[PDB]
């Protein structure tokens, strides 16, 4: 997969506006 | 500050055939009593490349939730192979877990998803049109992405 797709999945994952981290 | 916390989300039957169903145990605790209702959201992204192309998979309404540790099965139907295109049908795409509170996005687990042919043949040479039913779907349950959004609580 390209760059452009991994990054237009980054955004969905993280919406906009908030704090990203993984796990709880 | 925020009334509901998310202590866990555990992806059950992963890995599964495209056309079976979404699980999720969901465990949050609420900090706070809420007199409104909490609601909940699978959304399937169809396309990386377009929003056109989501998937609301199901939406649950749980309240008015007291305070205290709480927990629930999410379950939702798998998506509308016809709704997805043909370009992102087998590779990774994104599962989305949403909670609204008044209207407002205060949580948001997301999963990268992983839609492949299991069969040799198919795998190694995959058709123009994808065959859905031959499709399992592998969840990326060890690495939930998690993102708090700050909301009012009204």
């Amino acid at each position: 997969s390209t760059e452009r797709k991994w990054a237009e999945l980054a955004r969905r994952i993280r919406g906009a506006g908030g704090v990203t981290l993984n796990g709880f | 500050m925020a009334k509901v916390q998310v202590n866990n989300v555990v992806v059950l039957d992963n890995p599964s055939p495209f056309y079976n169903p979404f699980q999720f145990e969901i465990t949050f605790e609420c900090i706070e009593d809420l007199s409104e209702d909490l609601e909940w959201k699978i959304i399937y992204v169809g396309s990386a490349e377009s929003e056109e192309y989501d998937q609301v998979l199901d939406s649950v309404l749980v309240g008015p939730v007291p305070a205290g540790r709480h927990m629930f099965v999410f379950q939702a139907d798998a998506p509308n192979p016809g709704l997805i295109p043909d370009a992102d049908a087998v590779g990774v795409t994104v599962v989305l877990i949403t909670c609204t509170y008044r209207g407002q996005e205060f949580i948001r687990v997301g999963y990268y998803v992983n839609n492949e042919y299991t069969e040799t043949e198919l795998r190694e040479n995959p058709p123009v049109k994808p065959d859905f039913s031959k499709l399992q779907r592998n969840i990326l349950a060890s690495n939930p992405r998690v993102t708090r959004f700050h909301i009012n609580w009204e």
